[PDB]
RNA sequence: UAUUCCUCAAUGACCGAUAGCGUACAAGUACCGUGAGGGAAAGGUGAAAAGAACCCUAUGACGGGAGUGCAAUAGAGAACCUGAGAUCCGAUGCGAACAAUCAGUCGAAGGAGUAGUCAAGCGCACUCACUCUAACGGCGUACCUUUUGCAUGAUGGGUCAGC
């Protein structure tokens, strides 16, 4: 099956809008190393360890 | 297993089409598919009520 | 409805007055039209004609 | 599978080489054709 | 036509057929069949638009439009329909006028 | 004229003396051009050479709108009549006439509305 | 003085829709927003939009005077660069045309107007409303500062 | 009298980079074929290289400054004069998730941006002002070819530029 049309860029730009990229909600930054990150992801022990 | 269809032949030459639901409609007339053809989906998971079902232990000191 | 009875009348715009009809149960009716006349539809499934 | 190709040295100067061409007179006007077009590859 | 004359005719045309000549050539020259027709088209819709807002004016006073419009001629009153219908929109007083000497004229049956 | 003021205020003759398709055109300075320049006092007529050019005639307006008319290879008759249109022109943009009646007062006894008594 | 500055990276060899779809994302944003946007999305041209912002960014600061804390980005976008075009071979003989493609990325950045700073301010206040694109754009995230702690007595 | 493998001089209402020789550029090359044989593509910074020291951010300057230059999108490494179109990503204004169809045409509510003219008092109403958009209404089954006859579910064309 071939498509029995070109696919005009009105069509495309809405079959490729729901896929558009979002923003992250929520991010940590730790105040010791400074890596930027999604909760749930170590990076540091603390001191004395 | 959705709607008890036969499928087709395990042998006899029979190719990729073991579990295939066949022809799913008519050539033009009707040129389409009727509403409600039985096709792969979802199932179960769904209400459903059970009629006449006969009650024959109370346990009142359970709730069951 | 259409305000067809305005001398502003514009066929582009909906500037037609309310119209409130009263006592629908007492519509006059002719003929044998309370037995012969139907009105039909389809549900769009095949063989589903409602009358 | 087996393809036309199969290479040999000794049959490819014994069909296309110099003096495979010049042992016939049909070979030296394919020379003389050859020279005249300015290919810098005379014979095979 | 030339192809910047055709170019300058598709503005505002949706998708492919503003901007390129084989699509452009088409709907232009489609365009332009429905303007000459619609000229000829555009009196006779202006012409039912008097007609109706005559009718809805004369009606307002118990006069159909045939029965005034005829009086109107019966009395050698030479209005056309256009001037009528803006009175009608716009002068109502000397539409119902119009109207009362028009029933006077020639009120019709009934 | 708007209102009985004269809208064009200057005509300007652009034109050669060696090009062929000034022929009109000065054949238009040398004839026509003074009756017209006559005719209209109120009118400033300007004439400009212009050499290896085609020859134009340009009207400035009250408006400050300004209409070219390329006159080359033209009779003299024809820039005349050019010359006339600019002249009776108001100097205004050419598009197309919405409407033949353009009034501020549509209605002297009032617009038709529902809350009108007879 | 000056209200735009930009930075340009040719030759950045990936796809222009895929260079696009990170692009997109940052739009709208404060630098540092996006900055940080950028280091938790899981992409390969993540990391050339954050370079390009980031040099964006000190050319600001740098060559133009403007203040590095205050700026916004303006434009995103993805222009082609010199595709490479390849033979694809298929099978039965026939054969298709593969390219290496290749884009180049602006970034533009201006300072926030202080009516824009108020409106920031005034998003970040506790409300249910809706956001529309460009306000989310604005406050994109919540911004969380941690510290390790050792021995925090608990599990 | 015939012819041009050749030489010297000259001419052209001959061509000017898809043209003119197949070749304006290291071409009978690259490439294809066992072989005979077939056979390309690809010209142009600037007057002069003065071809961008140094700084900043990237792993890395082709970036942003600085400087050279009349001009730097005139910043290139078999390619930079001009720099069209299809095509791709953005910015601003208006429309846009209760309404269907060669996508226009004739009317047109509203929205947005923007000028000027001047008698009388330095406003204000005039230029149907102008430009963009278009809710809503009426009308509207592409083009070419071939045919007795094509919206035709007959043919041809993905689009653009050059020929
Ligand atoms: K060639
Ligand atoms: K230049
Ligand atoms: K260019
Ligand atoms: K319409
Ligand atoms: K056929
Ligand atoms: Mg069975
Ligand atoms: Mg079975
Ligand atoms: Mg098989
Ligand atoms: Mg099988
Ligand atoms: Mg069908
Ligand atoms: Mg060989
Ligand atoms: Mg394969
Ligand atoms: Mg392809
Ligand atoms: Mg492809
Ligand atoms: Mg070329
Ligand atoms: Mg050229
Ligand atoms: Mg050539
Ligand atoms: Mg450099
Ligand atoms: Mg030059
Ligand atoms: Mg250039
Ligand atoms: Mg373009
Ligand atoms: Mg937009
Ligand atoms: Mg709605
Ligand atoms: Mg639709
Ligand atoms: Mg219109
Ligand atoms: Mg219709
Ligand atoms: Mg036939
Ligand atoms: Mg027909
Ligand atoms: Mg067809
Ligand atoms: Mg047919
Ligand atoms: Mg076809
Ligand atoms: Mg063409
Ligand atoms: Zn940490």
């Amino acid at each position: 099956a071939v498509p029995k049309k070109k696919v005009s860029k009105h069509k495309r730009g809405i079959r490729n809008g729901p896929k558009a990229l979002k923003p992250v909600p929520v991010i940590i930054r730790c105040r010791s190393c400074g890596r930027v990150k999604l909760p749930h992801f170590f990076c540091c022990s603390g001191e004395r360890g | 297993k959705r709607w008890k269809f036969k499928g087709g032949p395990a042998s006899h030459g029979c190719s990729k089409a073991h579990r295939k639901g066949g022809s799913t409609g008519q050539r033009d007339d009707p040129g389409k598919v009727f509403k409600g053809r039985k096709m792969p989906g979802h199932m179960g998971a769904a209400q459903r009520t059970v009629k006449n079902v006969w009650v024959y232990k109370i346990d009142p000191a359970r709730n069951l | 409805l259409q305000a067809k009875d305005k001398p502003t009348y514009c066929p582009n715009r909906d500037d037609g007055d309310i119209c409130i009809v009263l006592n629908a149960k007492d519509i006059g009716i002719t003929g044998r039209k309370l037995t012969d006349k139907f009105y039909r539809w389809h549900t769009g499934y095949v063989g589903h004609l409602k009358e | 599978p087996k393809r036309t190709f199969q290479p040999s040295t000794i049959r490819r100067k014994r069909n296309h080489g110099f003096f495979a061409r010049k042992a016939t007179k049909g070979g030296r006007r394919v020379i003389a054709r050859r020279i005249a077009k300015g290919r810098h590859r005379v014979t095979a | 036509m030339n192809k910047k004359e055709i170019f300058k005719l598709a503005k505002g045309f949706r998708g492919r057929a503003k901007n390129c000549i084989r699509i452009a050539r088409e709907r232009v020259e489609k365009a332009l069949q429905y303007s000459y027709r619609d000229r000829r088209n555009k009196k006779r819709e202006m012409r039912g638009l008097w007609i109706e807002r005559i009718n809805a004016g004369s009606r307002q006073h118990g006069v159909n439009y045939g029965n005034f419009i005829h009086g109107l001629m019966k009395e050698n009153i030479q209005l056309n329909r256009k001037v009528l219908s803006e009175l009608s929109m716009h002068e109502p007083y000397s539409f119902k006028a119009l109207v009362d000497v028009s029933r006077n004229s020639f009120p019709g049956n009934k | 004229a708007l209102r009985g003021v004269w809208q064009l205020q200057k005509l300007v003759v652009s034109y050669c003396n060696w090009g062929g398709s000034s022929r009109g055109i000065r054949a238009f300075m040398e004839s026509e051009l003074p009756a017209l320049i006559e005719k209209n006092p109120q009118l400033e007529v300007v004439t400009e050479l212009s050499r290896g050019q085609h020859p134009y005639l340009k009207g400035i307006y009250r408006n400050r709108n300004e209409r070219v008319v390329c006159v080359k290879n033209m009779d003299p008759d024809q820039v005349l009549l050019n010359a006339t249109r600019l002249r009776n022109s108001l100097g205004r943009k050419v598009v197309k006439l919405r409407t033949r009646h353009v009034t501020k007062h549509p209605s002297v006894q009032g617009t038709w509305t529902t809350a009108v008594k007879f | 003085k000056r209200k735009k500055v930009q930075a340009v990276l040719k030759a950045i060899k990936q796809s222009p829709k895929k260079v696009n779809l990170v692009a997109a994302l940052v739009r709208g944003m404060r630098v540092e927003d996006a900055l940080m946007q950028l280091q938790v999305t899981v992409k390969r041209a993540s990391h050339t939009v954050y370079r390009v912002i980031h040099a964006a960014r000190a050319n600001a600061s740098h060559n133009h005077g403007l203040d590095p804390d205050r700026l916004i980005i303006a434009e995103a976008f993805v222009g082609k660069g010199l595709f490479k075009k390849r033979i694809s071979i298929h099978g039965k003989g026939k054969c298709g045309l593969m390219i290496r493609p290749e884009c180049r990325l602006t970034v533009i950045v201006r300072e926030t107007t202080p009516e824009e700073e108020a409106e920031i301010a005034r998003l970040k206040v506790h409300n249910f409303k809706k956001l529309t694109k460009r306000e989310r754009r604005l406050n994109p995230h919540k911004l969380i500062e941690t510290t390790p702690i050792w021995n925090r007595r608990g599990t």
